[PDB]
């Protein structure tokens, strides 16, 4: 797909095949301008344009690889915030996404193992670039990137209330407490540790958790 | 390829992370307190700008 | 599948098949299957008009050297072994001195068979299977085995006089590693690329010169089968390293008179100032003894895996592992005769004795050749 | 001289400044002719510069550089079986690759390094030449010819130095093949030094359990036989003497388990010393302490070899951890399921001391989950915690459910459809959900099958089945074989043993038939039913509400839940009737699935498959004609058509069977053939003996990424179905199946395709031995 | 209901009666932690109370229990070893 030119014509194909929407064409030119010439001046912009080719082609592992090809090779661009935008968003869709969500089929009970990354890479956005043009989009994702990480811990907190592992309830809930300070499922985790304690004959500790619910009613 | 009936938009897909706003904060009463902000999931929500989710610009 | 998973070796043919002095056989006197396809250091011996020959399956013969008929025909169907009447697997060659057919077997044993009847007058355990023919001399039965050991067995009665380590082949670096007694030292190379003098009276290393390397940093292959055992002429150790690196050095000090210490020499003799040698191309070349000046060379038997270039019937004789015998000019490399008395090929050096050419092929076992 | 300008001529991976800083005559520094000579070498010290010509215009330098950045391609040739990536790696070890700077010093560093790579593969007989093929603007190509002569094969290992524990039994734990003459080709025997490394320690464990605690290998020396294949290894060993495991001195942190640890170290004092049992008695203690909450059970037997009586004494030094270790566990790799679906599959419970077995059996339930691809874990220590280890079960899940269908063509008729789909582990629940059924122009079928596999968390498996077949066969009407069948079977799975697991069920079989076919064996069972239905017409009805009791048994001695390779699972399922049933009968059936590896790489695996059944009346009755056994294509004997294998009925002298359609579905009726007309369809028998004989095979062109999920399997599938209660008087001039020997056979290859919808098996198979009434479609695809 | 016998459900994390004898009121947390290690549950809103609490049911024939808490003070010095039997 790449004509062997100087990389600028290969960039001239690349930026036009970006505007084509043919990322399949655009990735090949965005790479092979830099493959035979690893001295492209827009290579940091290529590493922006590659994710812009990758994410709009849904190439989230390659978009994460272009982040590494941005960060290791040329992070001189202060679009690291864009890269921290294009990392916390890239690990977001790569964690748990399907076409089943037209009427509400579950995807938060699943493993948020890459939504764990999508929180932190957006957390690197809102910390390493707190005033940046992308912190606001991160903040909207980051709340689901805590709460789906909360509701999965709630999904572990719920079964030990069912199984009878009441120690493991308290280990699940107070971890969900100390991690997630505002998620409602943490208030839903809250009476389980109490009802764990009543099964574990710590009803004094449970009534303290019932006092927590009394002030986490607010 | 495309549908021979030339019809799209029959599904909306998953976009739920795009809109999540911080829920009702937990207020631990004194003597019953637990430090709820130990992990990074007490989000460093900061002053930055732009639209929400993925609809914001991608260079 | 397995027609494609296996692979093959490459060789070259033998030009100039000659019959000018028309080569014949003196008598064909086969033992059985002899040295076999695994390279053993089994070569037969001829003494007293009686070719005391042997094969690794056990049958040690006494071929009466007019027709090669077995004077005695006994077997070394193995007695200690790990099973009664196992094949002998004669790793060392047939040494005959006195009333013993000394043959080193792969049981780390040198069976010494009474040459009147081939019965074991003694046998003695060595350390490891024999990379060397048992060099029986000076009251000693000297073997350089695959573990680098100079085993000195007692010659007439059998007793390990000493076993001392030498240049040690780390693998079974196949080749004649043998200790040759010279000036009071069992002057010995060693199949890892050195040459050395080791005091023959008790096994004391007089010197050892690293001639070249083997199994590392000058890497030798699986076809690498090169003697380091010295052929000392004029008090000068003319020998090789294991990669074929030819050298000429002092006998009891090791000081290099000249060298071809880059060489690919497989087999070599020192014919005056014409060192006839087999390079890794399996080709004949005469080198000097004040240097390695090529007086003449020959590639008319190219990649025909040569024996040692010997002199018999007025021509330079060498066999191969393809069954070709050759009668080379002793000067510049002309086939004067060519005999394919076998086709299996000659893993023995030609025993040009009794005015004949007693040759033991690997499976087309002992013939004798005249022209 | 002092430079005022440098002419930087040709870099292509080097900067102008990166050249300049490499120049000691950088623009502004002094220039000397030695400093010019210091510049050619230091620009060569960039490693990217093929030639450097530092010249100057008085002092103003002109540095003519030839360079070797990006290698534009690398060409491989002469590699018949070794792949180019294996040839790429040692080339990459020499600091060159495509799109990277060449170094012409590293040309032979590829080649001999690949020969040293060829040295490792059981070859050395190989040469490489890295041919630098230049390309535009500086670029290059590494053309790599591969002059590989020949790899080695193990010929004859010569073990030296043992005569009291003889060499011949030390050769006994190896295995090779023979006979490749191009027309009787069998196997290969290629030499590997790493296999030979495993060969020598197998010799060590060969000695160690006999008593030989002084066994050692003196040296090991492989032949450089000039055949370039010859492997003849001079292995000097010292066999040592036998010893006696004569006493145990178990010690250390036995963690309060001193008795049961000593039960693990129970020996015969004076048994011929078994160092393998000594090895076995050590990790015996480790599983015991691991189940007792000690994740770090450091056990060290010291067999102090007491040569004075030719014995050993077993100084066992044991060091357990501390009381608990399971604080919590984590689940990772569950992107399509809930964690509780696999937490109900797990048996190690948090807030407890560690049960090492409780981890693995729960992982074995995960190994028999089927909605997994691997079961791995991260049993990581909570640091600074003698009672805590957190077990991150990082497993890999697998897709759920599969579709099935059997229609021939759509949009060609009325409202008519055939359904069927699986959603076992429904959206991550564990619920085995598979529902089929078909409302057509011949039937209206609905069938439901659901399972709550964990009604309780003991393995109590609430599985229910329903079916409702509004089936009339609708040739014109009810006139041709109505069979309305409906009922249920709700069952429960429970491990009495988790290998030996029990099955039971209750069969409510409400059948409502009318105008059944005039077949002789069809009326024969109805004659045994006490009815006397009309031979001359399909006008007769049959309502049987059979109340039957089912049973069965599971054997589970087989590894995986989705792609097994070794073991056997035996699967009983039978039935019987009760007082209250409309027919008093029984029927027993049993299947097995045995997995034996041909070679122990488990990619050549025998698949032991057979099917046997039998049924009869409990007393005065018969196992029903709708309970007869069938086979054919799209089955384990496939290559035929569907329902072709079995006994064959015969239409009676038959008439207008409430109007059999006029010369349509002629069943000896008023539409011709009014006689005892031979019916080539499988009426089936009360017994069955059919089987499948298939082999797991590797594929070298389908990648073993998924040639281990594509199970390429040839077969010679044969089998017979027959009737032990067959009337050879009613079928005297007809197919008689009282004989059990009615062998059909169809041989071919099945092609399993692990899709996103799971395994998809398609096949072609030619019948080479058939029998009565076999219809054959040689291409048999199974969705 | 009408269940004859059920397979049991267990949950450990408990101090034994030997573990009560190793400790005493006055003992630092760490002298407990040298012999009895860490609990798998402690007090997340009060003082140092090391919960070692056991649960088991004997197959729908009631339910057994062994709560054993270690209420140390804020300094980790033990103030209460509350052994509680079956509920």
């Amino acid at each position: 797909e790449v004509p062997d030119n100087p990389p600028n014509e290969i960039y001239a194909t690349a930026q036009q095949k970006l505007q084509d929407g043919n990322w399949r064409q655009a990735i090949t030119q965005l790479e092979a301008l830099d493959n035979r010439y690893p001295f492209g001046p827009y290579s940091q912009q290529v590493q922006l344009d590659l994710i812009y080719a990758y994410y709009k082609n849904a190439d989230l592992p390659l978009a994460q690889a272009a982040i590494d090809r941005f960060i290791r090779l040329n992070p001189t661009h202060p679009n690291i915030d864009y890269v921290m935008y294009m990392r916390g968003l890239t690990n977001m869709a790569l964690d748990d996404s399907a076409l089943q969500g037209f009427f509400g089929v579950d995807r938060s009970d699943r493993d948020p193992q890459h939504a764990r990354a999508a929180f932190s890479d957006f957390s690197k956005l809102v910390r390493g670039y707190p005033n940046s043009q992308y912190t606001t989009d991160a903040t909207k994702r980051l709340v689901f990137l805590k709460d789906r990480l909360a509701k999965y811990e709630y999904s572990v907190a719920e079964y030990y209330t069912e199984r009878g592992a009441w120690v493991a309830v308290v280990n699940r809930v107070e971890g969900m407490l100390r991690d997630y300070p505002d998620t409602q499922a943490t208030r839903d985790a809250l009476p389980l540790m109490e009802n764990a304690y009543r099964q574990m004959q710590m009803n004094a500790q449970a009534e303290k958790v019932a006092k927590i619910i009394a002030a986490n009613s607010s | 390829c495309s549908s021979d009936s030339r019809y799209k938009r029959q599904v909306s897909g998953d976009e739920a992370y795009l809109e999540a706003a911080p829920l009702a904060e937990l207020h631990a009463p004194a003597g019953m307190i637990l430090p709820v902000t130990s992990g990074d999931y007490a989000i460093p929500v900061t002053n930055g700008s732009g639209a929400v989710g993925k609809a914001l610009d991608i260079r | 599948l397995f027609n494609s998973e296996e692979d093959v070796v490459k060789m070259s043919p033998l030009p100039t098949v000659e019959n000018q002095f028309t080569p014949t056989t003196a008598w064909s006197t086969s033992v059985g299957s002899g040295i076999g396809n695994f390279y053993s250091n089994l070569h037969p011996a001829l003494a007293d008009n009686v070719v005391y020959a042997a094969d690794r399956a056990g049958l040690v013969k006494a071929l009466n050297a007019d027709d090669g008929k077995e004077i005695w025909s006994v077997s070394l169907a193995e007695k200690d072994g790990w099973f009664s009447k196992e094949p002998a697997l004669l790793s060392g060659g047939v040494t005959v001195s006195g009333g013993h057919v000394y043959i080193g077997s792969e049981k780390a044993q040198v069976y010494a068979l009474n040459t009147s009847d081939g019965t074991v007058a003694w046998q003695t355990k060595v350390a490891g299977e024999a990379l060397s023919r048992p060099v029986v001399s000076d009251g000693l039965v000297l073997i350089h085995t695959s573990n680098g050991q100079l085993q000195a067995l007692n010659e007439a009665d059998g007793a390990v006089k000493w076993t001392v380590n030498l240049d040690m082949p780390s693998l079974s670096l196949r080749g004649e590693s043998a200790p040759t007694t010279a000036f009071g030292a069992a002057v010995v190379g060693g199949d890892n690329g050195r040459v050395s003098a080791v005091l023959m009276e008790q096994g004391q290393m007089i010197w050892q010169q690293r001639i070249s390397q083997a199994t590392g940093s000058t890497e030798i292959d699986r076809l690498s089968d090169v003697d380091t055992t010295p052929v000392v002429v004029n008090g000068v150790v003319f020998a090789l390293a294991y990669n074929g690196n030819l050298t000429a050095l002092d006998l009891r000090s090791g000081q290099i008179m000249w060298k071809r210490e880059l060489g690919s020499v497989n087999d070599f003799i020192v014919d005056g100032n014409r060192i006839y040698l087999v390079d890794q191309n399996d080709r004949v070349m005469a080198l000097t003894i004040d240097g390695g000046v090529t007086l003449w060379t020959q590639s008319d038997l190219l990649h025909r895996l040569l024996t040692s270039p010997v002199l018999y019937n007025g021509n330079l004789v060498v066999g191969d592992s393809e069954g070709y015998l050759h009668w080379i000019n002793v000067e510049d490399g002309r086939f004067v005769a060519q005999q394919k008395v076998d086709s299996s090929g000659f893993q023995t050096e030609p025993v040009a004795a009794d005015g004949k050419l007693l040759i033991q092929a690997k499976d087309g076992t002992v013939y004798s050749i005249t022209r | 001289f002092v430079v005022k300008d440098i002419h930087f001529e040709g870099l292509q991976r080097v900067a102008v400044g990166a050249a300049l800083l490499s120049m000691p005559v950088r623009t502004g520094d002094t220039v000397n002719d030695e400093d010019i000579s210091n510049t050619i070498r230091a620009l060569f010290a960039t490693g990217n510069f093929e030639d450097v010509r530092v010249l100057r215009d008085g002092d103003t330098l002109l540095v003519q550089v030839k360079e070797r950045p990006t290698i534009a391609s690398i060409t491989f040739s002469g590699n018949k079986s070794v792949k180019d990536d294996m040839l790429k790696q040692n080339l990459e070890a020499s600091g060159v690759r495509v799109g990277e700077s060449l170094d012409r010093t590293t040309i032979a560093d590829i080649e001999k390094g690949l020969e040293d790579f060829y040295y490792s593969v059981g070859k050395y007989s190989a040469s490489v030449k890295a041919v630098v093929t230049p390309l535009p603007r500086n670029r290059v190509d590494l053309k790599l010819v591969f002059q590989e002569g020949v790899s080695a094969e193990i010929q004859q290992i010569n073990i030296v130095g043992n005569h009291a524990f003889t060499t011949d039994e030390l050769i006994s734990h190896f295995q090779l093949r023979d006979e490749v003459p191009w027309w009787n080709v069998v196997g290969d025997r290629k030499y590997q030094k790493q296999k030979l490394a495993g060969d020598l320690e197998t010799l060590r464990s060969y000695y160690l359990d006999r008593g030989y605690a002084r066994f050692n290998i003196d040296s090991t020396q492989v032949s450089l036989t000039p055949d370039k294949k010859g492997i003849y290894v001079t292995v000097n060993i010292t066999e040592g003497d036998q010893y006696k495991l004569s006493g145990v001195e178990v010690s250390g942190n036995l963690a309060g388990h001193s008795a049961e640890i000593e039960q693990l170290t129970k020996i015969e004092p004076g048994e011929l010393y078994n160092g393998t049992k000594v090895t076995k008695m050590e990790d015996d203690i480790k599983k015991l302490l691991g189940r007792y909450g000690y994740a770090y059970p450091r056990v060290q037997s010291m067999p102090e070899i007491n040569d004075a009586d030719k014995t050993v004494k077993l100084r066992v030094n044991v060091d357990a951890g501390n009381r608990f270790y399971v604080r919590k566990i984590r689940f990772e790799g569950n992107d399509t399921s809930k964690d509780a679906v696999l937490r109900r599959e797990m048996r190690q419970m948090e807030g407890a001391w560690l049960g090492s077995d409780l981890v693995d059996q729960g992982k074995e339930r995960l190994n028999r989950l089927g909605f997994f691809e691997t079961v791995d874990t991260d049993t990581q220590r909570v640091p600074g915690s003698p009672d805590q280890v957190d077990v991150v079960y990082k497993v890999k899940e697998r897709n759920t459910g599969s579709f099935n269908f059997g229609i021939g063509y759509g949009t060609e008729s009325g409202v008519s459809f055939q359904a069927g789909v699986q959603q076992d582990n429904w959206l991550g629940t564990g619920y085995a959900v598979g529902i089929n059924g078909t409302k057509n122009d011949y039937q209206t079928y609905a069938e439901l099958s659901v399972t709550n596999p964990y009604f309780t968390v003991d393995g109590v498996s609430l599985g229910g089945r329903l079916f409702y077949n509004d089936f009339q066969a609708d040739d014109a009407d009810l006139s041709d074989y109505t069979n309305k069948s409906y009922g249920t079977d709700v069952t429960l799975g429970f491990p009495i043993n988790e290998y030996n697991s029990l099955r039971a069920g209750l069969g409510y079989v409400h059948n409502s038939l009318s105008n059944m076919q005039p077949q002789v064996a069809m009326w024969r069972y109805l004659y045994s039913m006490g009815e006397h239905p009309s031979t001359s017409d399909q006008d007769n009805s049959f309502k049987t509400d059979d109340f039957t009791f089912n049973y069965g048994w599971t054997y589970n001695k087989l590894d995986r839940g989705y792609f097994p390779t070794d073991g056997s699972r035996v699967n009983l399922t039978g039935k019987v009737t009760i007082p209250g049933s409309d027919n008093e009968y029984y029927k027993v059936t049993l299947d097995t699935a045995t997995y034996v590896p041909i070679d122990d790489d488990h990619k050549w695996v025998v698949l032991g498959r057979t099917r046997w059944g039998y049924g009869d009346g409990l007393g005065g009755k018969e196992m029903p004609f709708y309970e007869n056994f069938y086979a054919g294509g799209s089955s384990t004997v496939r290559g035929f058509q569907s329902n072709t294998i079995g006994p064959k009925a015969v239409y009676f002298p038959h008439q207008a069977s409430n109007y059999d359609p006029d010369y349509d579905y002629e069943c000896a009726t008023q539409d011709g053939a009014k006689d005892l007309c031979k019916s080539d369809d499988a009426v089936g028998g009360n017994a069955m003996a059919v089987a499948s004989l298939e082999f797991i095979t590797p594929t070298p062109f389908i990648s073993d990424k998924y040639a281990n999920s594509v199970r390429t399997s040839f077969f010679w599938d044969m089998g017979t179905v027959w009737d032990t209660n067959w009337d050879s008087s009613q079928y005297s001039g007809y197919p008689d199946y009282s004989d059990p020997s009615n062998i059909r056979m169809s041989a071919g290859i099945a092609l399993q395709w692990m899709s996103p919808l799971g395994p998809l098996v398609f096949s072609y198979a030619q019948p080479f031995k058939k029998y009565d009434g076999d219809k054959a479609e040689q291409f048999q695809f199974n969705i | 209901e009408r269940v004859v016998y059920r397979p049991d459900i267990n949950q450990g994390n408990y101090l034994t009666a030997n573990d009560v004898s190793k400790i005493r009121v006055g003992m630092t947390q760490q002298q407990v932690a040298y012999a009895l290690g860490t609990p798998l549950m402690s007090d997340p809103f009060g003082t140092n109370t090391w919960f070692y609490v056991f649960r088991q049911q004997p197959g729908h024939e009631g339910v057994t229990q062994q709560t054993l808490t270690l209420t140390f003070n804020s300094s980790g010095v033990l103030t209460n070893i509350d052994n509680k039997p079956a509920l």
